[PDB]
């Protein structure tokens, strides 16, 4: 199997939130935003090479929601078994003092595509945004990548706070130079 | 060349019945030309003169059996008939190829035009493919009608290799006559259906 | 939050073999996580994967129409999209960037920002490809169409060992020596 | 330019 393209889409309740996207050999080629109704490229440059009628994905989502209702009942109302997420914090590149970098918080193997992630420096929360959309896993679970650009030091001790309906307590992760 | 003029030229150019003679002999062959004896179709001493590029003009040779399918650019000229390309090795065994296709209209939802066009040759000329798709598009989407919205669009001939070949749908070069419009067919370009995957249509506005 | 959640996933996937020589389409309807209904080209019709999905299979299978549209996805969908992205996915190459730093002395070769994931990293010592006593992080997805990996070499310093990296985006193997 | 085509869900 040289290459695989996947059109992955879901719809959840009572969250009433969909998601539509294309996964190529692993990465998100692009996704449609149900909020702004606008196709969003994982790589801004892609848009220069191809287009996709955003309106199209929302149609399916509509349909998908419906299938959820019609399937929810058919299953004699059996919810989704929460499945905890296995967090982890690697680095975009070999850390080296002051020289700009990126902290990656790889969330993987969780299933209810609903999560909350908070970044912490020294201890107080840090904000801007930067995250991917729920990517699919061959086992129908999920993996999401969260980001944080930082300027290495030795004093600071960063934290990725993952909140999922899996752990009865938030999941924390430490990280610092050496 | 305001699209407004492009369109009418195409509408008018393409409102035509193609020359479609099956399994005829090639009397003689030069470069620019290639003579075909369409005797068992039209009449006694009649024929078809297909104008074509050198490259193409040399693969065929006298006594050859071939299939003609071309859009004319001149008429009422005695015993002769003149086209550009539209010549492929004759088809001997009966065949039928239902073409698959996607119809993207800048603005409307995706729509697919599968099995709505059938080719009866294993080896076919883009002319022949280009013609039928256009005719269909005209007959139903009125893509060249004075009133039609579409300001532009094209045809993509998808191959199984994973490639696409564009064929602008609103393009009227020079005066904009069947002679201008239909001479791009000189290259007598063909395709082997074993390699035809599907086609894509794009229409803007 | 104790409110239960009911999920519905749909995966339309394309599998390519030898470029686009022969593909394979596959639709998977997934309630929560179990793949109940399916459809495979090699098959031609929708098949149930779990009882929960049979009611639908028989349904859709009754609309010859809709079943032809799915049968034709290997053409109008897969080969198509493959070729619509070709330029920036299958033919994507991004030169790595290797650096060397000491973790029985320690050695760690970090290969960053590369693509595709098919790559090879080697540890040489003066004149030998020392293939023993080296742990690796394996290939790691970054999320932004670039990978990374670290091979940990374990030896006692003195000489000069170096990391040799060869990836589909650079014919002449890349190199970075470490003064020990 | 090119367009990615999506499988319409009925
Ligand atoms: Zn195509």
């Amino acid at each position: 199997e040289e290459h695989v393209i996947i059109q992955a889409e879901f719809y959840l309740n009572p969250d009433q939130s969909g998601e539509f996207m294309f996964d190529f050999d692993g990465d998100e080629i692009f996704h449609v935003d149900m909020a702004k109704k606008e196709t969003v490229w994982r790589l801004e440059e892609f848009g220069r090479f191809a287009s996709f009628e955003a309106q199209g994905a929302l149609a399916n989502i509509a349909v998908d929601k419906a299938n959820l209702e019609i399937m929810t009942k058919r299953s004699n109302y059996t919810p989704i078994t929460n499945v905890p997420p296995e967090v982890t914090v690697l680095t975009n590149s070999p850390v080296e003092l002051r020289e700009p970098n990126v902290l990656i918080c790889f969330i993987d193997k969780f299933t209810p595509p609903v999560v909350n992630v908070t970044w912490l420096r020294n201890g107080k929360p840090v904000t801007g945004v930067s995250e991917t959309v729920f990517l699919p896993r061959e086992d129908h679970l999920f993996r999401k990548f969260h980001y944080l650009p930082f300027l290495p030091s030795t004093e600071d001790v960063y934290d990725c706070r993952v909140e999922h309906w899996g752990l009865d307590e938030p999941l924390l992760k430490h990280w610092e130079f050496d | 060349k305001d699209i407004s003029n492009v369109k009418s030229d195409l509408l008018y150019a393409y409102t035509i019945t193609p020359y479609d003679y099956k399994d005829c002999r090639v009397n003689f062959s030069t470069t620019h030309t290639l003579n075909i004896d369409t005797q068992k179709y039209r009449g006694k001493d009649y024929y078809i003169s297909s104008e074509m590029s050198y490259e193409a003009s040399q693969k065929f040779k006298r006594d050859d059996h071939v299939d003609v399918f071309g859009l004319f650019y001149i008429l009422n000229s005695h015993t002769g008939e003149y086209i550009y390309g539209g010549i492929t090795p004759a088809q001997n065994n009966k065949v039928n190829h239902k073409l698959l296709g996607n119809l993207f209209i800048s603005g409307e939802s995706q729509q697919n035009l599968n099995n709505k066009i059938i080719l009866e040759k294993d080896i076919v000329t883009f002319q022949e493919i280009d013609f039928k798709i256009r005719k269909y598009l005209m007959d139903n989407y009125k893509i060249y009608d004075a009133t039609s919205p579409y300001v532009s669009g094209r045809i993509e001939i998808g191959t199984k290799d994973g490639k696409h070949e564009q064929i602008d749908l609103f393009d009227s070069p020079n005066e904009g006559t069947r002679s201008d419009i239909f001479a791009k067919y000189k290259d007598n370009r063909i395709i082997n259906m074993k390699n035809f995957s599907h086609f894509d249509i794009y229409l803007e506005k | 939050d104790t409110r239960p959640r009911f999920l519905q996933q749909d995966k339309y996937e394309c599998h390519f073999f030898n470029g686009t020589e022969r593909v394979r389409f596959l639709h998977r309807d997934i309630y929560n996580q179990e793949e109940d209904l399916r459809f495979d080209s090699d098959v031609g019709e929708y098949r149930a994967v779990t009882e929960l999905g049979r009611p639908d299979a028989e349904y859709w299978n009754s609309q010859k129409d809709f079943l032809e549209d799915r049968r034709a996805a290997v053409d109008t969908y897969c080969r198509h999209n493959y070729g619509v992205g070709e330029s920036f996915t299958v033919q994507r190459r991004v030169e790595p960037k290797v650096t060397v730093y000491p973790a029985h002395n320690l050695l760690v070769c970090s290969v960053n920002g590369f693509y595709p994931g098919s790559i090879e990293v080697r540890w040489f010592r003066n004149s030998q490809e020392e293939k023993a006593g080296v742990v690796s992080t394996g290939l790691i997805q970054n999320g932004d169409w670039t990978f990374q990996t670290l091979v940990m070499l374990e030896t006692v310093p003195r000489e000069v060992y170096t990391c040799q990296v060869e990836h589909p985006s650079v014919t002449s193997p890349l190199t970075v020596e470490w003064r020990a | 330019v090119h367009f990615f085509k999506n499988i319409v869900t009925p």
